[PDB]
DNA sequence: TTAAGTGGAGCTGGATGCTCTGT
DNA sequence: TCCAGCTCCACTTAA
RNA sequence: ACAGAG
């Protein structure tokens, strides 16, 4: 994302099992590294590095 | 004996919390003492931390045999 | 009037901070004109919309 | 010791300190520290002040004397190579034609 | 070689007669007896090159030297710069570093 | 020439020695290390040397199994080997009561004889190798990991450890050159020892199909 | 003229960005449609939907690409040992010599819980410990350190200091990081392969 | 339906299906594409199929 | 636009939204800020229990 | 002399990125 | 706009 | 069917 007129989508899951498969497997705290080469993606960016 | 892994995988953890949250969403008895919680998933995770969930995970090998592991005897982790 | 600086951290990727007391005084004020038309035809039968 | 670069806080690769916290102290300690950084770094940077200007890209006097000499030497050696191709022998590099 | 009939100007063919080989037209009686040696030399292009290559000087006739790579820091280097992807608003570089023959190639 | 032609008759003979040593046939140690200058001794250059029937190998017996389990190696002289030369080798093989034979063709085989080598007999199995494939031992190549043909008592322990069938293994074809090197038929299992980036080794298995 | 040439060099970047999208998405669609069935079973094999085996162990090692703390490897022993020496300095314990280190390392590694690991990981641990012990001997040969603990400038025991508590925590941390780095059964490993090659 | 003018609703396309497989999310991939789009039941004769 | 790609493997869903995005660093890395105009439309069916 | 098995050449049918936002 | 299968036709071996 | 946007 780049905040220049960017549209993102949303989905509210409608089942308790659809919640718990989304929280345990798909959360941001459980997806910090990319599955490709194990490098972290959620980290600091410009003005947090500067 | 049982030869499969002793660590609970993320898929077992996710589906046990899901099925336990769907049971607590219906009027099932709760094995822990809740302290004001309303979301069923949070009560499921409190039951998971205290090792009280009455689910037996049956693991099917690809030949057809199985192994019945308890939730309270798999090593939980993050 | 533009100051070029790093301010408040809501301006990371192309986002820009505005002034609340400039938008109130008339800056950025736009108007949107739309349309709504309706036709009332006469038929081959001697009858008509109304 | 040492300042914090892109290769220590940023999203590039390993030896990230948040990756160290992820692998040694759990998920939740890597997530709190990024929120503390996201909270703390604009408070410092927006009260230090940090700005760019046309004077931040203007060439000094040391550059304008170097650039003239470099352009003259480069254009002269290119002209000598032009004359050496068109009017005689060029030391033809291996694998390629004279052009 | 093409040779053409003085009469009708069709193309002659070589055939054999009772005393000589003849150039003969296909459409008129004209024939020309080959009395003496006649020739046509092609002189094709020989394979002029031998083309040995890959020398180290043929590798390092590019600008960069005594810079810094993020892997092994050696001076003898071979750099590259690209920009031809405008989804990449940052620049693009690739570097080769061969003083100790370490041979890195990264971004 | 004649420095490079006798080179081929040396190198092909050396590779056939190694191919017979890897199939469990009895090969002496000196034939596996027969030097080029020593190959000059028992056969000189092409005016003194003779190509087609002087370099045959019929000494090869299965020292694991049995001394009557024997195998020919023939070097035909014409480049495209017709049916007639195959019939000559087959009647010679009929005379000596041998069941297995190899044929090293020089340029190719006529398409009615490639059809012949399949359907002459199930008891008379014959293998066509080009002489250009035998100029290098493909097992010595660095892209080819070491294959080992497995016994039935090892296939049975393989299929009991993972609880499999035969048709769930990965496959190797019989037209595979490394399969034709070992001479393996449908229903055998090979063990492939793959080298790793580390000092470790990963073992895997393929069924001939 | 320079502006026109620089615009020529920029439109190539724009057109490569624009062509890149239809250039790659069909490839990723093919990879996903061909690889979406593969799964890591509970018997450490990778099978298709029909039951045939694609791999006997996943990747050779049985391990997860998302959990590699090194260059395609599960640990990096220098960093782990430095972490354990920094988190647990044991100031009231004697620093081990070479042979005492080898003795306590082979003493811990023959317990019951280390048998679950692969053999190559245990060989790499023993190789690393032998390297550390040779560093200890190369230091204690230079500075005249006697292994009994009685040389008077006691700063010399700060040079390659290693205690039995740090060795125990080291081996437990390495073993726990190896056992949690395995590919968990049920992982849609073909879809991860397809995305990590198509991206 | 399709768009914002028709109160449409968004699209789990072909590519976003491929991401939910990679997480191993089975019931979420069931809930998005069956329960909350077009769930339905039919009467099936088990004899003639 | 057939059945298999257009209506079976991928299909339009409800309980979904779509908006322009904008940054906010005062949130955590695992939170998201939903506007109230979308939070009233989107619903989660919560079962009544004790 | 010709029956036949297999090469090479031309014809045919398939495919070519993800969404919203409007007329 | 690019690329695998299918079918037609000369070209040797073999009797 | 065309134009946009990321
Ligand atoms: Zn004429
Ligand atoms: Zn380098």
């Amino acid at each position: 994302a780049d905040f220049d007129g960017d549209e993102m989508n949303l989905h509210l899951p409608q089942t308790e099992e659809a919640k718990a498969e989304a929280l345990v497997l798909m959360g941001t705290k459980a997806n910090l590294v990319t599955p490709r080469n194990g490098e972290p993606l959620i980290a600091a960016i410009q003005d947090f590095l500067t | 004996k049982r030869i499969t892994t002793p660590y609970m995988t993320k898929y077992e953890r996710a589906r046990v919390l899901g099925t336990r949250a769907l049971q607590i969403a219906m009027c099932a008895p709760v094995m822990v003492e809740l302290e004001g919680e309303t979301d069923p998933l949070l009560i499921a995770m409190k039951e998971l931390k205290a090792r009280k969930i009455p689910i037996i995970i049956r693991r099917y090998l690809p030949d057809g045999s199985y192994e019945d592991w308890g939730v309270d005897e798999l090593i939980i982790t993050d | 009037t533009v100051a070029v600086m790093s301010y408040s951290g809501y301006d990371i990727e192309d986002a820009l901070v505005l002034n609340k007391a400039s938008l109130d005084r008339g800056f950025g004020r736009c108007l949107v004109y739309k349309n709504a038309k309706c036709t009332l035809k006469r038929y081959t039968n001697q009858t008509f919309d109304k | 010791s040492g300042s914090m670069d892109k290769g220590t806080l940023g999203s590039g690769s390993k030896n990230n300190i948040f990756y160290i916290l992820l692998r040694d102290w759990g998920q939740n300690e890597a997530a709190d520290a990024m929120s503390r950084l996201a909270r703390l770094a604009p408070v410092y940077l927006s009260n230090r002040g940090f700005s760019i200007g046309i004077g931040d890209v203007t060439p000094g006097q040391g550059l304008l004397k170097a650039k003239y000499e470099l352009l003259n030497a480069g254009y002269k050696k290119c002209d000598e190579y032009i004359e050496a191709l068109n009017t005689g022998k060029l030391q033809q590099q291996p694998g390629c034609t004279a052009e | 070689m093409l040779l053409f009939c003085p009469g009708c100007g069709n193309g002659l063919i070589v055939e054999e007669g009772q005393r000589c080989h003849r150039f003969s037209c296909n459409t008129c009686p004209y024939v020309h007896n080959i009395t003496r040696k006649v020739t046509n030399r092609k002189y094709p292009k020989l394979k002029e090159v031998d083309d040995v290559l890959g020398g180290a000087a043929a590798w390092e006739n590019v600008d960069s030297t005594a810079e810094s790579c993020p892997k092994c820091e050696h001076p003898r280097a071979y750099f590259m710069q690209l920009q031809t992807r405008s989804a990449d608003e940052p620049m693009t570089t690739f570097y080769k570093c061969c003083n100790a023959q370490c041979g890195h190639r990264w971004r | 020439d004649d420095e490079e032609e006798t080179y081929r008759l040396w190198k092909i003979r050396k590779t056939i020695m190694q191919l017979c040593h890897d199939r469990g046939y009895l090969v002496t140690q000196d034939e596996l290390d027969q030097t080029l200058e020593e190959f000059k001794a028992q056969s000189g250059d092409k005016p003194s040397e003779g190509r087609p029937r002087r370099t045959d190998l019929t000494v090869l017996v299965a020292h694991n199994d049995d001394p009557t389990d024997q195998m020919f190696v023939f070097f035909p002289e014409e480049p495209k080997v017709g049916i007639k030369t195959i019939k000559v080798y087959c009647q010679r093989m009929q005379e000596e009561n041998i069941t297995r034979a190899l044929i090293v063709v020089q340029q190719g085989m006529t398409p009615s004889a490639k059809q012949s080598l399949v359907d002459m007999a199930p008891k008379y199995i014959l293998e066509q190798f080009l002489q250009q494939e035998l100029l290098i031992n493909i097992t010595e190549h660095e892209l080819v990991p070491e294959h080992v043909v497995m016994t039935k008592e090892e296939v049975t322990e393989l299929l009991a450890r993972y609880k499999l069938r035969e048709n769930q293994l990965p496959r190797i074809q019989a037209g595979d050159p490394v399969a034709r090197y070992f001479g393996i038929k449908r229903g055998q299992v090979v063990k492939i020892i793959r080298p790793s980036e580390t000092a470790g080794r990963y073992i895997t298995y393929r069924l001939v199909q | 003229t320079e502006f026109f040439f620089h615009t020529m060099a920029g439109r190539e970047g724009l057109v490569d960005t624009a062509v890149k999208t239809a250039e790659t998405g069909y490839m990723q669609r093919r990879l996903v449609k061909s690889l979406e069935d593969l799964c890591s079973q509970y018997d450490l094999t990778v099978r298709s939907s029909t039951g045939d085996i694609i791999q006997f162990i996943y990747g050779g090692d049985g391990l997860d690409p998302a959990a590699m703390e090194g260059k395609d490897e599960p640990l990096e022993f220098k960093r782990v040992l430095d972490n354990i020496k920094a988190v647990f300095p044991c100031p009231s314990e004697p620093a081990l010599s070479k042979n005492e280190l080898i003795l306590t390392t082979e003493s811990i590694m023959k317990k019951s819980e280390f048998l679950c690991c692969q053999d190559s990981f245990l060989q790499e641990i023993k190789k690393f410990i032998k390297g550390v012990s040779e560093k200890i001997k190369k230091t204690r040969d230079k500075y005249g350190i006697n292994d009994n603990g009685t040389t008077e400038p006691r700063v010399l025991y700060q040079l390659d200091r290693i205690t039995p508590t740090q060795v125990e925590k080291f081996l437990e941390t390495c073993r726990d990081k190896y056992m949690r780095a395995q590919m968990e059964p049920g992982s849609a490993v073909g879809a991860l392969c397809a995305q990590s090659i198509g991206e | 339906t399709e768009g914002r003018s028709r109160d449409g609703g968004l699209r789990l396309g072909e590519m976003e299906r491929d991401c939910l497989i990679g997480y191993g999310a089975s019931m979420l991939l069931l809930e998005r594409l069956m329960i909350s789009s077009d769930a339905f039941e039919v009467d099936v004769c088990g004899q003639c199929g | 636009q057939g059945r298999f790609r257009g209506n079976l493997s991928g299909k339009r869903v409800d309980f979904s939204g779509r908006t322009v995005i904008s940054p906010d660093p005062n949130l955590r890395i695992d939170e998201v800020a939903v506007p109230v105009h979308v939070a009233k439309i989107l619903t989660f069916p919560e079962k009544v229990n004790k």
